[PDB]
């Protein structure tokens, strides 16, 4: 659902979001910071709202075929957020649900590798009847979740658990994924593993029964 | 002009201007429908309706 954009300190940002336009669009765009409500940037494409900035700029909502776009130039610290675009198209119905939205993240620092590991269920969880695998990421910076289970030759796609990546006072973020099984079906493949990618970095460990 | 029947034709001395529209920009598909033989259709409606 979410989709990450990636912007150099005081350089400018494409942003995409919404539908091919059919008819006559006024596209909306909100700023929602982390854990803070969502702001109003843009209203009727270029017009905006008192206190805003001419750094944001909305593609014009006249022409058709192309998508909205919100333009950012020279990105300060501030304006990276998360950013909702809500279209009105002539041709399309009411929308009442935002687009997907996008993450625009300055770098604010040197990319970090994630440091994984992991770890075999608990014996002690067997006797309960119940199996976990639980692969740690930490030490991995921006924040781009990457999960990958395999057990051996093909992987499993139901069964699995991941949540969102937070910062814990560092420039790196916390990644935590779980994984539910049966006591049976940890003897049963030969070996699990956890693949996490970042940044087109992908990072690979194993784990084996006893 | 007693008869209503007859219709009643006017001439005017002073042309009335007249603008006409088709606001929709459609489009021309050329189909082959037949050797030799082609039908047009509309296509794609580009713009507001
Ligand atoms: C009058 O009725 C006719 C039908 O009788 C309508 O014609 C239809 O119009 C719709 C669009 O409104 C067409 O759907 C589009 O089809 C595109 C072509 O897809 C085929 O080729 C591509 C590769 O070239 C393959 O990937 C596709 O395979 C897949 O799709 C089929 C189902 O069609 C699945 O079964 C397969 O599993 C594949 O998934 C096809 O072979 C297609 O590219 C286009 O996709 C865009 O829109 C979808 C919407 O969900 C997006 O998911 C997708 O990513 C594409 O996104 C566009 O827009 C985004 C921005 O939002 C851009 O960033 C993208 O780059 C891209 O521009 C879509 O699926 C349909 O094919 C067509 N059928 C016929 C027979 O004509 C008329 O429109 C209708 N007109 C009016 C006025 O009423
Ligand atoms: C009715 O709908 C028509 C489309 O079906 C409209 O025709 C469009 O008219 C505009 C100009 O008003 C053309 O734009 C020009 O395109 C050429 C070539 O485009 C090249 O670059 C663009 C990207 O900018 C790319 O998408 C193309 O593939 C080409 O690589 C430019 O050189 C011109 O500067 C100008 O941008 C459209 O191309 C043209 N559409 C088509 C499909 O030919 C028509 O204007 C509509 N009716 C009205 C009254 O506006
Ligand atoms: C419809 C009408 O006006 N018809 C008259 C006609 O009765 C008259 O005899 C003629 C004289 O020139 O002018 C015309």
């Amino acid at each position: 659902a979410p989709t990450f954009v990636s912007v150099a300190p005081g350089q400018t940002a494409r942003i995409t979001c919404g539908e091919e336009s059919l008819g006559s669009r006024s596209v909306i765009w909100y700023q929602q910071r982390p854990g803070q409500a969502p702001s109003l940037i843009i209203y009727n494409n270029n017009d905006r709202p008192s206190g805003i900035p001419d750094r944001f700029s909305g593609s014009p909502g006249s022409t058709f075929g192309t998508t909205a776009t919100l333009t950012i130039t020279s990105v300060e610290a501030g304006d990276e957020a998360d950013y909702y675009c809500h279209i009105w198209d002539s041709r399309r119905p009411t929308n009442w649900v935002f687009g997907e939205g996008t993450t625009l993240i300055v770098l604010s620092q040197p990319k970090a590798a994630p440091s994984v590991t992991l770890f075999p269920p608990s014996s002690e969880e067997l006797q309960a009847n119940k199996a976990t695998l639980v692969c740690l990421i930490s030490d991995f910076y921006p924040g781009a979740v990457t999960v990958a289970w395999k057990a051996d030759s093909s992987p499993v796609k139901a069964g699995v658990e991941t949540t969102t990546p937070s910062k814990q006072s560092n420039n790196k973020y916390a990644a935590s994924s779980y994984l539910s099984l049966t006591p049976e079906q940890w003897k049963s493949h030969k070996s699990y593993s956890c693949q996490v990618t970042h940044e087109g970095s992908t990072v690979e460990k194993t784990v084996a029964p006893t | 002009i007693t008869n209503n029947a007859k219709n009643i034709l006017v001439q005017f001395n002073t042309p009335v201007q007249i603008n006409c529209t088709r606001p929709n920009n459609n489009t021309r598909k050329s189909i082959r429908i037949g050797p030799g033989q082609a039908f047009y259709a509309t296509g794609d409606i580009i713009g507001d309706i």
